[PDB]
């Protein structure tokens, strides 16, 4: 799996 | 081409060797061949499989001795259902991080893990995160090694309101607890919770400090 990564989409 | 050795990589050893799922096995070192521009490593893994692997591509199946790895070091790891990824060391052991390796994972996710749940890739390349697939994750990377030590972050505490953004949309959310350099956030619409790096700019306070 659910991560959203280290920078904002996009 | 053929080789039984290629420095400290042998013939016969204990290996990990990264599969097409992403996620890493263990299994033996069969052959060394040069093919093209560089090496071949030939793994037949422990349960199902044979695989033609590069030398990033397969990691030692032994734990580092800590002070082997620094900041941007190509690693697997634990992730914690539990896997064996690919990831990139972002902190070493300190006494703010309780004596973890704080993992930027190739997919974006982050985690602090112990010296006993993270082994060294045999032949990374010379800039780390160029063997990254995920273009984001790759630039993150890029500039974070780059940048370091100069860490940017925002302090933030138990029980304070922030937006977090996620997907494209920025939420409201809780800081439940903090660890080291990550922050366990609470998303209140769906209650679900992440762990995340208190230099990123998905944390409200973090992008528009920028």
């Amino acid at each position: 799996k659910s991560t959203g990564g280290k920078a904002p989409r996009k | 081409g053929e080789l039984s050795k290629d420095g400290d990589l042998i013939v016969s050893m204990r290996i990990l060797g990264k599969k097409r799922t992403k996620t890493w096995h263990k299994g033996t070192l069969i052959a060394i061949q040069t093919v093209g521009p560089g090496k071949k490593y030939k793994v037949k893994f422990d349960n199902k499989g044979k695989s033609l692997l590069s030398g990033n591509h397969i990691a030692y199946d032994y734990h580092p001795p800590a002070d082997k790895l620094y900041v941007g070091s190509r690693v697997v790891a634990k992730y914690k259902q539990v896997w064996l990824y690919a990831g990139i060391v972002a902190e070493t052991p300190n006494v703010k991080n309780k004596l973890r390796f704080l993992i930027f994972f190739d997919d974006g996710y982050a985690s602090y893990v112990t010296q006993s749940e993270l082994y060294p890739i045999c032949r990374p390349l010379k800039k780390t995160w160029e063997d990254i697939e995920d273009i984001s994750c790759r630039d993150f990377i890029e500039e974070y090694v780059t940048a370091y030590p100069n860490r940017p972050m925002v302090l933030l505490k138990s029980g304070q309101l922030i937006k977090t953004e996620a997907e494209g949309t920025w939420w409201k959310s809780r800081v439940e607890e903090v660890d080291g350099s990550l922050v366990r956030i609470l998303f209140l619409d769906d209650k679900r919770c992440e762990w995340i790096y208190r230099g990123s700019t998905r944390l409200e306070p973090m992008f528009s400090m920028k």
